[PDB]
RNA sequence: AUACCACAAGGAGUGGAUUGUGCGGCUUAAUUUGACUCAACGCGAGGUAACUUACCAAUAUUUUAUUAUUCAGAGAAGAUUAAUCUGAGAAUGAUAAUAGUGGUGCAUGGCCGUUUUCAAUGGAUGCUGUGAAGUUGAUUAAUUUCAACAAGACGUGAGACCCUUUUAUUAAUAGACAGACACAAUCAGUGUAGGAAGGAAAGGAUUAAAACAGGUCCGUUAUGCCCUCAGACAUUUUGGGCUGCACGCGCAAUACAAUAGAUAUAUAAUCUUUAUGGGAUAAUAUUUUGUAAGAGAUAUUUGAACUUGGAAUUGCUAGUAAAUUUUA
């Protein structure tokens, strides 16, 4: 009963520390975060798409974040080590692909143009299919929704959970708020670097007689 | 549909702020020789600057609150 | 020397076993393997943020796996393995 | 409406680390530097209108980052023109 | 065609009494408010007192910037309990930020519910037409698999997959497949036999396109417009409310008794042989929690209606209904 109580408390730290990166790191486009807590330097690891801006400049962003994470957790400074890495493929990260729509919609480019660009990137990346939905006040007083489907996508059961990546972002505008949803279906690779290693249970291949 | 509360009673007045002029100079006396005659009492931890607040049964410090 | 393994997924506690069983039993000292049954937390909650529609409930869960070793050894024979066999996601609180 | 003694206690912390953690308790004092917590937040809110620091509020906590216009201004405040040793 | 949110064969109810709760009206200074066939009414995880709290009766305290004017170290604005420290901004304007459980879910996002124990849906090749366009029988929970066919192949949804119980044993692995035989074809369906388990092994979870002016601004540092600006439509303190009483309705707990009640050694023994069934309401006394009891607990007394309920209507096919117990 006591060992269950500890694992809950470190996760509420994780929920608060995730939404800081969604507010502070729009410029460089983080992909994820990972926290290691059971070592003497407790490890914060960040996967950002553009790490060459940070270590090339050597700004305070490596250090200002380092002071906050220890003072939040009441640990003294120089007890946390922050490690920065790259992201492998920019097309498969739906947080970066949805962030680009937040930039493009602010320059008054219409939504049919902005949705048509994000489908072309993942076709070069190699994903099998995507799904972008736009919803809200698009043309006046009444609201509607438009979805733009490319490729194939599976949305049922547990093997759906290994093969999709979705995210919800919103854009504020001068009249109303517009919701933005993006899904990305990851392709198979048995290396494990790019996608899930295991295979689909529907597809059954038969060895030749030889 | 909340509205302003109209009170049939007027406002109860607040006491006005006072400040005594040259209150710090009262603690010293000036002789005709030009020397200073000190009458107020300085607390033992803070003998250099601060004066003790003169009450009838108590002597009070404004910095440390030492009571005598 | 009671030492325990506490995890969140099955796959991490498996690869730590055959790495530890070959290194600790075959080389220096004996040991005992002990796996504890799982402990489950249940938070039954109502779905909608309203009281209008048909009232449905959902049950969330979180599982903890426990495998404990009971070893009696010399001093540095177990403590060299803590520095050597520290794996990445799992916790291993060692009680000497 | 803060004193000059504690206002330099704020600017000295921004030159070293550049970041500051403020909680949202309305009757407390900060442990790092002793200011009443409602007055300290109103001090940071007046710094934003000069543009020197940007803020982030999530999960009942404040996370503030100064900018290049602030880090230019803050080390210039404590600057001594000449030092003779 | 199909179905226990439809009948049929059956069985326990509800509607008739008492009480606990939610809705309507009414009353008052206030009895805060959303929802109204399935798809509102033990619903907002809304359980009895201060907070919660949006209502009434009273008290006390105040975020920022640009700029205009008057002050202000011959001490602004503060803290303390008239005299003691610390000490540099303040007061009224105007724009622009900040705040509101104040209005609009017929201005929005997100999260939901209902259709839905519904099964359909998209390119490409060929064929028909100038063109928009188009491609019967059996069986299955399922356009789920067959047969004939100007159609021949594919993809999505369903299925496959995942979690719990059961047999075994290295505890993470085997074990079930309609396998076997019979019932004239393929796809099926039924019966017997062996087995822990025989027909989706049993039960859940996940979950298409599309629709509703369905609910949610009183969950949110989600938001547009509008309204309010310092005894503020802000926030704090003390009492009173949300629970009141002529009256209509829905969901539930005990009862109308010998297939029972008290006592007990729980079949030692005994008693009640029809109101010793039934417990509402109320008094006196001891006592628990709380800043604060018409709140919970104990002894004795008082002992209501009630003897199986009009028209009508809900659920249910196996360890199911029904009855008695049990943690969070
Ligand atoms: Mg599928
Ligand atoms: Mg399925
Ligand atoms: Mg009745
Ligand atoms: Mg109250
Ligand atoms: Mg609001
Ligand atoms: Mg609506
Ligand atoms: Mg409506
Ligand atoms: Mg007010
Ligand atoms: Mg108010
Ligand atoms: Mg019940
Ligand atoms: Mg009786």
């Amino acid at each position: 009963n006591k060992i269950l109580k500890k694992f809950i408390a470190d996760g509420m730290i994780f929920a608060e520390l995730k939404e800081l990166f969604e507010k502070c790191l729009i410029n460089e486009g983080f992909s994820s975060l990972e926290l290691r807590l059971e070592e003497s330097p407790v490890k914060v690891i960040l996967k950002v798409v553009k790490p060459h801006d940070l270590i090339g400049d050597k700004k305070w962003k490596v250090n200002q974040i380092q002071h906050l994470v220890a003072s939040r957790l009441s640990l003294p400074d120089s007890n946390v080590v922050v490690i920065i890495d790259k992201v492998v493929e920019k097309g498969l990260c739906p947080i970066y692909q949805a962030n680009l729509i937040k930039e493009k919609m602010l320059a008054n480019i219409p939504h049919k143009r902005a949705a048509n660009l994000v489908l072309k990137n993942t076709k070069f990346a190699g994903a099998t299919g995507c799904l972008v939905t736009i919803s809200g006040k698009l043309k006046g007083l009444r609201a509607c929704t438009k979805k733009f489907l490319e490729g194939v996508v599976i949305k049922s059961g547990q093997p759906s959970r290994d093969y999709v990546k979705k995210h919800i972002t919103t854009v504020n505008t001068k009249q109303g708020v517009i919701g933005i949803q993006v899904s990305i279906m990851l392709p198979h690779d048995p290396e494990g670097i790019i996608g899930p290693s295991t295979l689909l249970p529907d597809k059954i291949v038969v060895l030749d007689a030889k | 549909n909340k509205k302003k509360k109209a009170f049939k009673t007027p406002k109860i007045v607040k006491p006005a702020v006072v400040k005594e002029k040259m209150g710090w100079l009262k603690n010293f006396r000036i002789g005709t020789d030009g020397s200073v005659q000190v009458i107020g009492k300085m607390c033992e931890k803070c003998d250099d600057c601060s004066f003790m607040r003169n009450m009838k049964f108590n002597y009070k410090c404004g910095k440390c609150g030492l009571s005598e | 020397v009671h030492i325990d393994i506490s995890t969140t997924n099955k796959s991490a506690i498996t690869l730590a076993c055959e790495k530890f069983e070959a290194f600790a039993e075959n080389f220096i000292e004996s040991l005992e393997k002990e796996v504890l049954p799982k402990q489950v937390g249940l938070v039954p909650t109502l779905k909608t943020p309203c009281g209008q529609g048909t009232k449905t409930w959902a049950k969330y869960k979180i599982i903890v796996h426990q495998v404990r070793y009971v070893i009696t050894s010399s001093h540095d024979q177990l403590e060299k393995v803590i520095q050597f066999l520290k794996n990445f996601p799992e916790i291993n609180i060692n009680l000497g | 409406s803060l004193t000059n003694s504690q206002k330099v206690a704020v600017m000295k912390h921004f030159k070293n680390k550049g970041s500051l953690l403020v909680y949202d308790r309305k009757l407390e004092k900060n442990e790092i530097l002793d200011i009443n917590n409602k007055k300290l937040r109103s001090y940071i809110q007046s710094l934003k209108d000069q543009g020197y620091i940007e803020e982030h509020y999530v999960w009942q906590q404040l996370y503030c980052f100064a900018t290049e216009s602030g880090m230019k201004y803050f080390n210039d405040q404590l600057e001594i023109p000449d030092v003779i040793e």
